[PDB]
């Protein structure tokens, strides 16, 4: 009964519609660019607008 | 005079 | 029994095939104009203390200001990382507490762990202390890793081989996810909130529509337990963190490994993972003392965090970017910004 | 400052207090992981222990001797992989690891269970005090002449009574030779490989036997005492 | 002896005594009991040493012709001296027989320790010993002329090394017992050298740089007008610079060999 699981939950992966990593690594990679200046840890912010002193 | 010296309890008393 | 092992190496074949396929543009090599981001220094502007034990989970607020931390000690404290202040220190029952989290209304709390019990407490009521709100039994093995969606519906995730969706209010497993060989250890909900990601001992990770209950895709590519995973700043990658002493980051489309975060020097495994806001910034605690920061797309590493007498067992990134809470098994809880 | 921020200040103080109030008890306090498989009797030493008193995933048996107090942690209602929960346990006083010793067919296995304990980490440090339970079933198995130890084990034949055995009276050769041939079998993985920094204490158990405490106890400190003189680079 | 041999164990000693303060301050796997005394020590030999560099150079002076002030205000100076050396010393053996009664309680009050101390109790018990000492350093400095003070420092001093060598062989007595059962275990693939090592290590050296100054004190009062006795106490300097050595030498022998602290002087020297 559990290698049956295993096949048709499996099978099920098959029909999934994959995309390139050439344009299924455009979500990383162009995520960043628009969230680049708000980011405190990777550009760093003035001490004033800081509750972490 | 009073020479000092190192610490207490040297010369005989 | 020969025919069912065979008729699923043989959809395991087809399925190879066609991720191999779609594999045109290595993420590697899109990222050559990429400037890496160089070193990240960060010091430690508060540290916690008031922990006796081992720091097992910590959870942040969707305030990014108050957040709660799990200890072995049995106990569940609500701190205010400003001003290092406690809000209200709730002693469990269990004190083998592996889970916490934060509700992200603010009035509930919930923390789990080998008692197979998620207990959700609420907090906003301020009577003079903080009870138990409810219970939700139904589990088989211990439980990882709890993370609310609502008020009344929180997903769980257990040693079972199972995840679950409760409904608080009843009290009853609305769907239970089911599908894994090993363990799982560790689950992210997503930006969207209709999915989740669950990765377990076995070296598989899965997602999961919570209004279906059935699995989606299903992810290979490490050799051992994995340990955390998280969702990217969106519902379309996670990084997942496994026992092999490595790192990979799985996108949903791709159905297939990325990037592999490994330096040869590093032998000890890997606990927790937190990305930041940017999606730009993937930090990782590991069992040689310290945790790591490390770029997504680059896959070298850009940063450590030494502080720690012991293992980090923690981590955590605040919603609005300002901090970053590592706990660890030296009983002390530290908040980390960078330096201007 | 103002009023509420004040206001926060006084919370924070009084739940410090608390804090300290719960420091003392937590760390006057030893805590004892209970390990052992099915057939072994777990569940009838955790019942006869609870003399001592002061799909549920764990149980928790409190027990105070000699005004020292001590959690007792029974993982039950788990699955059989054990290598992941087993870490939330490294900073225990010991482990009691029990071996149903009469078995003879998954003592090999009770081994190779005792040996990944002992050679895990965040369990270097860990000791284990080891009890042989179920001895009167193993002393009417070997007297009474069926299932041979040598059968399963055949380094039997080639040992030997240690010279440290200190016998029960009026207990035959036999069953003192395969009864410490069956510790020795762990002592061997015991200190094979680990430092000086964890022991195995291996006890010759009973389901029934009442003197479980004052052995935790004893050897709880025996293991503070050796942790505090090996740190102070005596021993 | 030279003034030179003299301050330069004093630097030494200021130099490690500062670095095992901070290595307890700066870490928190050090916070208990036992590194509080460590601590205390610390400070206490810091106070001998830079207490007696500066009564040298300041001697060095007035017996020179560089800085003279009137006799009133050189016995001044010279006393407030002698009184800060005084209560050091004391503070010193104060902090060495904590440290041995506090590894005493954890090995052989073992179950029950944190029943018995804690970190509270700590700073009560280093606070009465400052006070303490303090008191007794004014009073064992103004009232020096006396034989009632000398006898106090002798009974002090024997009185500090009786308990002290009763607290260490015990230890090492039990440490054997350990050592042979392990040995009887099967397959032992354990040494009682390393527990004689660090038994001789602490009591002789105690013993070496401390009761030589003793003696001097002890045949003052005895013999003091007899050949053997005269060439003794002849050698105070002698005596002193063993004192000294004394603060050098504490550190290595209870801080530095901790694992903790070792790894905590990597990470300071590295900053
Ligand atoms: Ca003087």
């Amino acid at each position: 009964a559990q290698a049956r699981k295993l096949v048709e939950q499996l099978k099920m992966e098959a029909n999934i519609d994959r995309i390139k990593v050439s344009k299924a690594a455009a979500d990383l990679m162009a995520y960043c660019e628009a969230h680049a200046k708000e980011d405190p840890l990777l550009t760093p912010v003035p001490a004033s607008e800081n509750p972490f002193r | 005079s009073y020479s000092m010296e190192h610490f207490r309890w040297g010369k005989p008393v | 029994l020969d025919q069912l092992r065979q008729e699923a190496e043989q959809l395991k074949n087809q399925i190879r095939d066609a991720r191999k396929a779609c594999a045109d543009a290595t993420l590697s090599q899109i990222t050559n104009n990429i400037d890496p981001v160089g070193r990240i220094q960060m010091r430690t502007r508060r540290t916690l203390r008031g922990h006796l034990a081992k720091i097992y989970a910590m959870h942040w607020g969707t305030d990014s200001r108050l957040l709660v931390s799990a200890s072995q000690d049995g106990k569940l404290i609500i701190w205010d990382s400003y001003t290092t202040n406690k809000v209200h220190a709730i002693p469990l029952r269990s004190s083998w507490v592996m889970t916490c989290a934060y509700a992200p209304s603010g009035n509930y709390v919930a923390c789990g762990g080998l008692d197979n019990i998620c207990s959700i407490y609420n907090l906003k009521t301020r009577e003079g202390n903080v009870r138990v709100s409810r219970e939700l039994a139904g589990h088989t093995g211990y439980l990882s890793c709890c993370r609310f969606l609502d008020d009344n519906q929180i997903v769980t995730s257990s040693g079972d081989t199972t995840c679950a969706l409760w409904d608080i209010e009843t009290g009853q497993q609305t769907t239970t996810f089911t599908g894994h060989t090993g363990d799982v250890m560790s689950l992210s909900l997503a930006p969207d909130t209709r999915l989740f990601v669950s990765g377990a001992c076995d070296a598989s990770a899965k997602l999961w529509d919570v209004r279906e209950g059935m699995c989606r895709q299903t992810f290979t590519g490490h050799e051992s337990d994995i340990n955390a995973i998280c969702f990217f700043p969106n519902g379309n990658a996670f990084a997942t963190g496994s026992d092999d002493a490595t790192c990979r980051l799985f996108d949903l489309r791709a159905d297939q490994e990325l990037m592999t975060y490994s330096h040869d020097n590093i032998i000890c495994g890997i606990t927790s993972v937190s990305f930041s806001k940017s999606g730009r910034l993937l930090l990782a605690g590991y069992d040689d003392f310290n945790c790591n920061v490390w770029d997504a797309l680059k896959a070298d590493r850009a940063g450590v965090l030494a502080g720690h007498d012991n293992r980090v067992s923690c981590l955590g990134v605040t919603d609005d970017g300002m901090a970053v809470a590592t706990g660890s098994w030296d009983s002390f809880l530290k908040i980390w910004n960078g330096s201007s | 400052l103002s009023a509420e921020d004040k206001a926060a200040v006084e919370r924070s103080k009084m739940i410090e207090k608390q804090l300290q109030k719960d420091k003392q008890v937590y760390r006057a306090t030893h805590r004892l992981l209970l390990l052992g498989a099915d057939n072994s009797g777990k569940s009838t030493i955790v019942k006869q222990m609870r003399i001592y008193h002061v799909t549920s995933g764990i149980f928790e048996t409190k027990f105070q001797v000699d005004k020292v107090n001590f959690h007792m942690f029974d993982v039950g209602a788990q699955r059989d992989e054990r290598r992941k929960w087993i870490q939330c346990f490294n900073d225990v006083t010991a482990i009691i690891f029990v071996v149903d010793s009469s078995d003879y067919n998954r003592l090999q296995e009770a081994l190779n269970d005792f040996k990944s304990i002992w050679n895990n980490r965040w369990l270097r440090t860990i000791s284990v005090i080891l009890f042989l339970n179920k001895q009167d079933l193993l002393a009417e198995k070997v007297l009474a002449g069926k299932s041979k130890i040598e059968d399963y084990f055949p380094e039997f034949a080639r040992y030997t009574t240690p010279e440290d055995a200190t016998p029960e009276p009026g207990e035959d050769p036999r069953v003192t030779r395969a009864k410490y041939f069956i510790r020795d079998e762990f002592l061997r993985i015991s200190t094979a490989s680990g430092d000086g920094r964890h022991y195995c204490y291996p006890h010759f158990t009973c389901s029934v036997d009442t003197e479980n405490a004052r052995r935790i106890f004893n050897d709880c400190r025996d293991i503070i005492q050796r942790m505090h003189l090996r740190q102070y680079e005596l021993l | 002896i030279a003034v030179e041999v003299f301050l330069t164990l004093g630097v030494i000693s200021l130099l490690e005594n500062i670095l095992v303060i901070g290595a307890i301050v700066k870490n928190k796997n050090l916070h208990s009991p036992m590194y509080f005394f460590v601590c205390s020590l610390a400070v206490a030999d810091m106070l001998v040493s830079m207490s007696s560099a500066w009564e040298t150079i300041t001697i060095y002076l007035l017996n020179n012709k560089h800085l003279v002030i009137a006799d009133a205000f050189v016995r001044h100076i010279d006393n407030v001296f002698d009184s800060m050396i005084c209560i050091s010393v004391v503070a010193s053996m104060c902090s060495l027989l904590a440290i041995a009664v506090d590894r005493y309680v954890t090995i052989f009050y073992a179950l029950r320790y944190h029943h018995i101390m804690t970190a509270r109790r700590s700073g009560a018990i280093i606070a009465g010993i400052w006070a303490f000492c303090t008191g007794c350093g004014i009073v064992f400095i103004l009232y020096s002329e006396s034989t009632y003070v000398i006898l106090c420092l002798i009974s002090m001093f024997f009185a500090m090394l009786f308990l002290l060598v009763s607290l260490y062989i015990h230890m090492f007595l039990l440490a054997r017992t350990h050592v042979k059962r392990i040995a009887a275990l099967p397959g032992a693939s354990r040494t009682s050298m390393q527990g004689a090592v660090t038994v001789t290590m602490l009591l002789g050296v105690f013993t070496v740089c401390w009761a030589p100054f003793f003696l001097h004190l002890t045949l003052m009062l005895s013999c003091p007008q007899n050949l053997y006795c005269s060439r003794f106490m002849s050698h105070f300097n002698m005596y002193l610079i063993l004192i000294m050595c004394n603060s050098v030498m504490d550190p290595l022998i209870y801080a530095f060999r901790s694992q903790e602290m070792r790894k905590t002087f990597k990470e300071i020297i590295c900053c």
